[PDB]
């Protein structure tokens, strides 16, 4: 008699296995990174794969969107995770409607955090299994960058990652970075860790997309980039793969 | 090989996959061929059918099926889990877009609209998901053509030119080799039969198949005439006699 | 001897002195009698003799009586194998008496086996208990390259009695051998009275007749009925000491005895 | 056995399982310590000091007040914590509504307990895996009191008190130096009894604590980094030898 | 033999120079330097034509032979597996120059997962038993292996690699009508057939099939007709034989299971 | 038997080898005087076709002392409680000759991790030898005796067969570098002929980190190509060919588009 | 192992098993039935068999007029073809009353059939171990038949029969067919056609029939019903 049928259970170890067995499926999916510094937020991706007959060109999956502010990267199941965006953009405008205003980050992630804890406990469900990253700009603390946990706890990191063999990539991270890139140096250094710890040696410009959050509004709020492939396969020749 | 987890489908394994929804796949192989192409002006979609009693009316039954005049699709697998799975789907096109919206859904936003059927299968225990792996066809006036793939898991791809069924694997490295990105509609479907000559058994004529096409409008289908922007459709379905003699080349 | 009569090639009993079928009786004499008696035409062809035939059917068919019979006429050893007898939990051992078997029947100059309730070899396989199903195609596969390795024989007969046919689909094993597959009867209405003239013999009985034993025999259509009928209808008489049978017995037999023939 | 996997059904010793499993749980957290003195209430932490991508702008917080003169401190999974700390300051602010009149503490720490009785009586959920304190004041009054709570739904009111990693060396600890014969007055030495308490925990690390401590009249006052830094030294000057 | 094989014009090759040459032509290896092959491993569906090319090779070798199916090695007593593998290649070495055939290891050759039982834990050692003789410490010259499956993209890929199998081939569908030509005219030829020879009617049908099927339509077909009191030939009006050659029908879960 | 020149592909693993088996035998004085212990055996786990077995029948060319062999489950017997018996007739075999290695090539048949509903006699020799090692005749033993054991993946076994106090090293064989593929080639290429304006470092970039013995696989293979053509010779095209071809196949079954994820 | 107490689980090769087994449990009655068309019209048989002898036998049947120019024979056991029956002679209330007119036969067992599919996702019941066969006359297509089951593979044979004899009558019905190459039969009267029916089928398994042995459905325009023992003798008259 081991503890892992249904999700209501304690161990005599104290811990629930059915939840670790969930945290684990992200490692089946795709990489993504984000980072985080002066002018604006960054993020990155690795479609899971890359074959000919389907077009990864104008279909976005790794990079969906919340609001003009907002935008998140997105890992592990797809059935469980359109629903949660599809949740988020009602909340959003569910605050906006009613306070006349935007949205502060914090309070999104801490509304679409708690749910998850509902599909951990109440009842015999499945805890959605997803690991979202978060990034956009709010007043009360300027430019901010979350991550989230199937379990329901986040985080306030500066520059991370997830998704496959993302261990490796901290340390790709973690020692080569400075709080003072601007923009670029947080490019060169993304896109060369996704091309250290990758499957195949393609790097085709298909295999990955990115996206940017930028304060250049002068006294404006913000602006989006999410980059057409003729953004981004002349920028890593630019770069020099 | 397997044992413990397959049992149902609310229980992660350590390895951190669910349990039964990658053996539904499995029938979807067991089931008949199926094949469509995006061209650069249409869209096209085909399959045989292995009649078991040949005293069957064969006409009756149909693998492709209406949704919009502009939209089709077909399966490729379980049979009875689509009858159903298509009325379900053309009764949300009407209250979720239409009737909200005024006209009819592009692919994408009827595609969607299909998956949350599927998911609401795979939420719970003791009930099954949809043993049929869809793809879709259509048009639009923001983007155009699309052809999509729809699987058991609620998960929807897009596609360019593909085969599903048991002659999926033989098929599609085929396309790979008798395909080009900037090509016609014709020449397609000068492919698909010969692509559907890979697994084929039996006969080959235009009564044991049913293929269908979508392309420029066809007013002639309207009969509401005499409106200049009420448009008729960009759907329809090959007659066995204009098959049966593209076949003699 | 150790496993099995083998019948001397000669225990003549009668393949005709029955009830059954002339129809499959005579199918069979094509793949077994035919070459051994006359292999001047397998050879003008060069085809191999055949291999091997099922009977499937429930029983009262009489599906091992003609088998050893028509053995008897040619002059084979008969023998058993009940898959149902030769199971052993243990991982080998379900396939080495398979393989005694094929070398025991060539110690012998001539042999042919007579499988039954072979179903236990050919399982659906639903539990999917791969510490067991894993073996359970272990020793059946062995069977298939036991059974037709290098043997160019043609003493070497086999049968397969099945009943419960289909029931096996991990594998019909249908290309090649099997090269009949006898659409085995029920015993007809007709056929009582070709079967009560049979087992009524080597009786001095006042005839003991009637037309009113197939209306009894219906739907007790089983070659035991009619055996233990005329053992009990023969325990009536006796039942007041009398000296030969009368016909209302029998009418009283299949009447009061096929109850337990039909409903369990 | 199989006694012990579900909430519903007793052991042949009378006792169910899965509550004094989540006791296990608790066990693997941190560790939280509170204490009061004659006129002022403390309360501390076991933070960590994981990596330098956490944003210092943000640090996290366990403590988390619900109302003005009462605060809340926890340690076993903070996914579980999140929700009653809601469930918490939605329901005093109800009593300031209905009443007109702020919470006296007993009431607030009844219904904690009392959704904590329900979530393990009722099967189809689970436990909170969490254990918690209270801490602050009464209005209209200084009578200083600190009440915990545990998933089995009790409340009982400690002077002082501790949950987690290496607790057994604590609350042993502060029965040898603690006591009622001599209660303290004032913050410098409740807090210099208590950041001496910590060090069977902290093995020298002093980017890895957090502090704060209460007033009356419905205040508070959180502490810095360097303001625990001389009180390093202090309770090291003693140790000389 | 080889003549009584139809088509595998491509097959036949690489197996009567990885198995006769070398015994008979070795020095020229070695005239280069290098250290020859050891084991195969033929890998295709049943019926493609496998299990009996070996035979053909057994008629002509001039060397040893040593046949093992996979289910042979297994008993009850636990340990005598593998002294019996280790008395095969004792006697192999012995009795060398020599090779060996096996007909089936699927039900041994497999992936190695993490065990908790005995029957799945005593079948991983005998495997080990091979992997320890083929490159271990103590090693030979002589002999060479033919392994076989019916199917082969599971068992462990430390049995697949250079030094044990460094040659391994495929073998075709059941779809390419080249051979399919080739052996009924192969078959039918070994013996004496009738004029009106509509074989030309039928290998342009769709139809998948094996060389097992081929045996058995164009035996029952001689069946049908030396059954009809006849003496050699068979007449035209076999086509009761090629559509009763088709099984799929036969099939009820082919038929009414899955819907 | 083969030597350490052919087992190129590294030092650092070999150079931590001796560390433990030559120094004790020729030089404990100084590990006498320094006195602090004695460091016995070493396991060597790594994926298949990467020169454990290698390392292992060169040693014994270069060791003077007596190497013990016992491959893969010979112990494992059919009666019971003889298995041990097997094993304590061994190592008295050992003391004789006070130095004196053992070798035995892979435990994942008998150091499986162990359980109750089965397993039998194995998880009992198992049980002894563990005994013997470390046990109080086991310190008698414990004077002389090392011992190497080669495994594939170990997280299998048990930790007490590698909990030190008797397993002190625990090395790793990993897929090499290009310069380290690159120089085997040699290794495996010398004997050939004079290649004809050749380079080998070129091509051993191309195939990036695979594994060794399958360096032993492209290179009888190139030769095989020309081999039939009796062309005794050597080419260059003839390398990126095989290479390019016979690492494809093991490519082709990774394919999979289950994908219920992303 | 499960995968055959539960109707929802898959097997890891596909096929579930359940629903196979109903599927099996048609024919606990030994019966054998058979359909076929005419010009106009549309015939039903159905045999019989009443062993003990306290047996009504005017009310034991297989057949349920469920309305005008409909019809239906069963397989099965009898007390869920009565479950059945039950909901034909329901929704033809509600196609009148909602969308106007009379339901065709198509969409009848289009309808039907999806009743059936819903019990194969979940466990509300369980599966009937019926098949059953509607027939009619349709106003724009003419006559019809469709054969349902219980997974819901609905389809419009042109003539065709049922039971633990199908593989016979299959093949000697598609054997009538191609003697004139046509699907459906001439020979306009229904009466006629019944004659055509029975004896086609009693040489098909060999045994002469009596009057009192057998039941009857009859596919005219404008209604459908059954009939007793009249025209019993032309089968032998001629
Ligand atoms: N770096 C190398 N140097 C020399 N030979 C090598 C090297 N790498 C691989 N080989 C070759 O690979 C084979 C050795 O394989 P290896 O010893 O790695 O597997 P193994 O450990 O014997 O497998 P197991 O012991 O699990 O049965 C030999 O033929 C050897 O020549
Ligand atoms: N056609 C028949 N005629 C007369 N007796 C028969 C016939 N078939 C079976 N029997 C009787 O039944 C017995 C054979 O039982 P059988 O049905 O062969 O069992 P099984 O089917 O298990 O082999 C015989 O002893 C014989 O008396
Ligand atoms: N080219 C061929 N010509 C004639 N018979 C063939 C040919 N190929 C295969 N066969 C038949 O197929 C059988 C071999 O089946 P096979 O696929 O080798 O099974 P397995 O490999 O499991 O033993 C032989 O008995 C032989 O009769």
């Amino acid at each position: 008699r081991r503890y892992d049928s249904r999700t209501t259970i304690f161990s005599p170890e104290g811990r629930l296995y059915q939840v670790e067995y969930a945290l684990e499926s992200i490692s089946h999916a795709g990489t993504a990174i984000g980072i985080m510094a002066s002018d604006g937020i960054v993020l990155a991706a690795e479609r899971k794969v890359t074959s000919t007959l389907l077009e990864q060109d104008t279909s976005t999956e790794k990079l969906y969107k919340l609001n003009d502010k907002i935008a998140v990267a997105v890992a592990g199941l797809t059935a469980d995770a359109e629903i949660l965006i599809n949740t988020a953009r009602i909340h959003a405008q569910n605050y906006l409607k009613t306070y006349n205003e935007d949205i502060p980050v914090e309070i999104l992630v801490r509304r679409l955090s708690d749910i998850k804890q509902g599909y951990t406990q109440h009842g015999g469900l499945r805890p959605f299994g997803v690991s979202f990253i978060y990034a956009g700009y709010d007043d009360r603390y300027g430019y901010q960058l979350y991550t989230s946990n199937p379990s329901g706890n986040y985080t306030g990191w500066k520059a991370i990652s997830v998704g496959a063999n993302t261990s490796a990539a901290q340390t790709l991270l973690q020692m080569d970075y400075k709080d003072d890139m601007k923009v670029d140096d947080a490019i060169e250094l993304a896109l060369k860790t996704l091309s250290k710890t990758t499957d195949s040696s393609a790097l085709t410009y298909d295999r990955l997309e990115f996206a940017t959050i930028r304060k250049g509004a002068n006294d404006g709020e913000v602006y989006q980039k999410i980059f057409k492939p003729q953004e981004i396969k002349d920028i890593l020749v630019k770069t020099g793969i | 090989m397997t044992d413990r987890y397959s049992f149902s489908l609310t229980t992660f394994s350590p390895s951190g996959k669910l349990g039964q929804i990658d053996y539904a796949l499995t029938a979807v192989k067991q089931g008949v061929t199926s094949l469509g192409i995006k061209a650069t002006n249409g869209v096209v979609i085909a399959t045989e059918k292995k009649s078991s009693s040949p005293l069957a009316m064969s006409e009756t039954l149909s693998k492709v099926s209406l949704l919009t005049p502009d939209i089709g699709a077909v399966y490729s697998g379980m049979g009875p889990d689509y009858r159903v799975l298509v009325d379900k789907s053309r009764k949300v096109a009407h209250t979720s877009y239409k009737r909200i919206y005024g006209e009819y859904p592009p692919t994408k936003l009827l595609v969607s609209e299909v998956a949350k059927i599927m998911q609401e299968a795979t939420q719970s225990g003791g009930v099954r998901p949809f043993g049929v792996s869809l793809l879709i066809a259509g048009h639009d006036e923001f983007n155009g053509f699309s052809l999509y793939q729809v699987d058991p898991s609620g998960s929807y791809f897009p596609w360019k030119a593909t085969a599903i069924g048991k002659g999926s694997v033989a098929a599609k490295t085929f396309l790979e080799k008798r395909w080009n990105d900037e090509l016609e509609l014709e020449d397609a479907i000068h492919i698909a039969l010969l692509t559907l000559k890979e697994s084929v058994e039996g006969e080959f004529n235009g009564d044991t198949i049913e293929l269908a096409i979508i392309g420029d409008e066809n007013p002639d289908l309207l009969g509401y005439t005499g409106i200049p922007t009420d448009k008729g459709p960009r759907f329809r379905k090959l007659t066995s006699q204009e098959i049966n003699d593209r076949l003699e080349a | 001897l150790v496993y099995n009569m083998t019948s001397f090639e000669q225990g003549e009993i009668t393949f005709d002195g029955i009830g059954g079928l002339t129809e499959q009786i005579r199918e069979l004499r094509e793949v077994i009698e035919l070459p051994l008696k006359n292999p001047e035409i397998f050879q003008r062809v060069g085809i191999k003799p055949p291999k091997g035939v099922l009977l499937y059917g429930p029983p009262g068919t009489g599906k091992t009586l003609l088998a050893k019979a028509v053995a008897a006429t040619i002059g084979a050893n008969f023998i058993f194998s009940p898959a149902s007898g030769i199971v052993d939990k243990y991982i080998g051992e379900s396939a080495r008496i398979i393989r005694e078997m094929f070398a025991y029947a060539k110690e012998h100059e001539p042999c042919i086996i007579f499988m039954d309730e072979v179903d236990a070899i050919g399982g659906r396989r639903f539990s999917e208990g791969t510490s067991a199903d894993r073996e359970i195609q272990r020793t059946l596969m062995e069977l298939l390259t036991q059974m037709d390795g290098f043997d160019n024989l043609g003493q070497t007969k086999i049968i397969m009695a099945t009943n419960r046919p289909d029931t096996l689909d991990p594998a019909l094993l249908r290309p090649g051998r099997l090269d009949r597959k006898v659409e085995i009867p029920l015993p007809n209405e007709a056929g009582r009275l070709e079967i009560f003239k049979i087992h009524t013999a080597k009786v001095k009985k006042t005839g003991e007749f009637d037309f009113e034993a197939a209306v009894k025999m219906s739907d007790g259509f089983n070659g035991a009925d009619i055996r233990n009928c005329a053992t009990e209808a023969g325990f009536f008489a006796i039942r007041d000491d009398r000296d030969h049978i009368n016909p209302d017995d029998l009418m009283k037999a299949v009447r009061k005895v096929a109850e337990v023939k039909k409903l369990e | 056995s199989g006694y012990d996997r579900a909430l519903s059904i007793f052991s042949p010793d009378g006792h169910i399982f899965q509550v004094e499993y989540a006791l296990e749980a608790v066990k693997r957290g941190t560790c939280a310590v509170g204490v009061k003195g004659k006129n002022c209430v403390v309360l501390g932490c076991e933070r960590r000091s994981t990596l330098k991508l956490q944003d210092t702008r943000i640090t996290p917080s366990k403590v988390s007040k619900i109302d003005s003169h009462v605060v809340l401190s926890f340690s076993g999974l903070n996914a579980d914590s999140r929700i009653l700390i809601e469930k918490a300051r939605v329901e005093a602010q109800s009593h300031r509504l209905t009443l007109e009149d702020p919470v006296t503490v007993e009431y607030l720490t009844r219904y904690v307990a009392g959704v904590q009785q329900r979530y393990t009586q009722s099967g189809g959920v689970r436990p909170f895996g969490v254990s918690t304190l209270i801490a602050g004041f009464d209005p209209r009054d200084d009578e200083p009191k600190l009440y915990q709570t545990e998933p089995s739904g009790i409340y009982s009111s400690w002077s002082a008190q501790t949950i987690g990693r290496n607790s057994k060396t604590v609350r042993e600890f502060l029965e040898k130096n603690y006591d009622r014969k001599e209660p303290p007055a004032t913050v410098e030495e409740c807090v210099k009894l208590t950041v001496r308490s910590l060090l069977e925990v902290v093995q020298t690390g002093a980017k890895n604590i957090e502090i704060t401590v209460v007033k009356p009249d419905s205040d508070i006052v959180a502490l810095s980094s360097e303001e625990i830094n001389q009180y390093v030294t202090q309770i090291e000057q003693e140790k000389q030898e | 033999t080889y003549a009584d094989v139809g088509g595998l014009d491509m097959q036949k090759q690489e197996i009567r120079e990885a198995v006769e040459l070398p015994l008979v032509q070795a020095d020229l290896y070695e005239q280069i330097g290098i250290d020859p092959p050891r084991g195969v491993l033929l890998y295709g569906p049943p019926g493609t034509g496998k299990t009996m090319l070996v035979k053909a090779v057994a008629n002509s070798t001039k060397a040893a032979f040593i046949r093992v199916n996979g289910s042979e090695f297994v008993h009850k007593y636990l340990g005598e597996g593998p002294r019996m593998v280790r008395d095969v290649f004792r006697l192999a070495r012995e009795n060398a120059p020599s090779i060996i055939f096996i007909d089936e290891v699927d039900s041994i050759a497999t992936k190695r997962f993490d065990a908790q039982t005995g029957s799945d834990r005593e079948v991983q050692r005998i495997l080990i038993e091979l992997l320890t003789q083929m490159d271990g410490f103590d090693q030979s010259t002589n002999v060479k292996v033919i392994m076989a499956t019916n199917r082969a993209d599971t068992l462990d890929p430390a049995l697949l690699r250079p030094g044990r199998l460094d040659r391994k081939i495929e073998f075709p569908s059941l779809r390419d009508r080249r051979e399919r030509r080739l052996i009924f005219g192969t078959i039918a030829s070994k013996m004496s057939l009738a004029p009106e020879a509509d074989l030309d009617s039928l290998i342009i049908r769709n139809d998948s099939l094996s060389g097992a099927v081929i045996a058995a339509i164009m035996q029952e077909a001689g069946l049908r007709a030396v059954r009809k009191n006849r003496y050699v030939i068979l007449q035209s009006d076999l086509e009761e034989a090629y559509a009763t050659q088709v099984k799929t029908d036969n099939t009820v879960d082919k038929f009414d299971f899955y819907k | 038997d083969s030597t350490y020149d052919m087992v190129g592909g590294l030092t650092k693993q070999i150079k931590e080898i001796k560390e433990v088996i030559e120094l004790p035998v020729k030089h404990p004085e100084l590990f006498e005087s320094l006195g602090i212990a004695q460091p016995k055996g070493v396991i060597l786990y790594g994926p298949p076709g990467t020169g454990k077995t290698l390392l292992a029948r060169a040693v014994a060319h270069h060791t003077d002392c007596k190497f013990i062999r016992v491959s893969g489950a010979e112990l494992v017997q059919k009666y019971i409680g003889e298995g041990s018996r097997m094993v304590r007739e061994l190592f008295v075999m050992a003391r004789e000759h006070a130095p004196s290695i053992i070798f035995m090539d892979e435990i994942d048949s008998i150091g499986s991790t162990r359980v109750e509903g089965s397993g039998g006699g194995d998880s009992e020799v198992q049980r002894t030898m563990l005994e013997l090692l470390n046990q109080l005749d086991g310190f008698e033993t414990s004077k002389n005796i090392k011992i190497i054991m080669a495994t594939n993946r170990l997280d299998i076994l048990d930790p007490a067969l590698l909990r030190p106090g008797r397993i002190d090293r625990k090395i790793e064989f990993p897929p090499p570098s290009v310069a380290a593929r690159a120089e085997i080639l040699r290794i495996h290429s010398r004997k050939m002929n004079l290649t004809r304006g050749i380079n080998l470092r070129k091509v051993a970039e191309k195939m990036n980190g695979c594994s060794g013995a399958d360096v032993k696989g492209v290179c009888t293979e190139a030769g095989m190509y020309a081999l039939r053509e009796r062309r005794i010779h050597v080419t260059q095209e003839d390398f990126e060919l095989a290479v390019g071809k016979v690492m494809n196949k093991n490519q082709e079954t990774a394919i999979s588009v289950a994908k219920l994820f992303k | 192992a499960g995968y055959d107490r539960h109707i929802t689980i898959f097997s890891p090769e596909g096929r579930l098993y359940q629903v196979e087994y109903a599927f099996k449990a048609t024919n606990q009655t030994n019966i054998n039935s058979l359909a076929v068309r005419g010009k106009d019209c549309t015939v039903v048989i159905s045999q019989k068999k009443v062993p003990d002898k306290l047996l009504d036998p005017t009310t034991v049947s297989y057949i349920f007029c469920i309305s005008r120019t409909i019809g239906m024979v069963v397989n099965g056991p009898i007390p869920d073809a009565r479950n059945a029956a039950l909901r034909a002679k329901a929704e033809a209330a509600e196609f009148r009353y909602k969308y106007g007119y009379d339901m065709p036969c198509d969409v009848l067992a289009k309808r039907m059939a999806n009743l059936s599919q819903i019990y194969t996702q979940r466990a509300y019941m369980r599966p009937l171990g019926v098949i059953l066969t509607f027939v009619s006359v349709d106003e724009e297509l003419g006559p019809s038949i469709y054969k349902t089951d219980p997974a819901g593979y609905y389809v419009g044979y042109k003539a065709t029969a049922t039971g633990p004899k199908q593989q016979e009558i299959t093949t000697n019905l598609e054997n009538h067919f191609k003697k004139s190459k046509i699907d459906h039969i001439n020979e306009e009267s229904w009466e006629k056609v019944v004659e055509f029916a029975i004896t086609h089928m009693i040489d098909a398994l060999g045994t002469e029939f009596s009057k009192n042995d057998l039941e009857v459905g009859v596919a005219t325009k404008d209604k459908f019903f059954t009939l007793s023992a009249e025209n019993i003798e032309e089968r032998l008259v001629a």
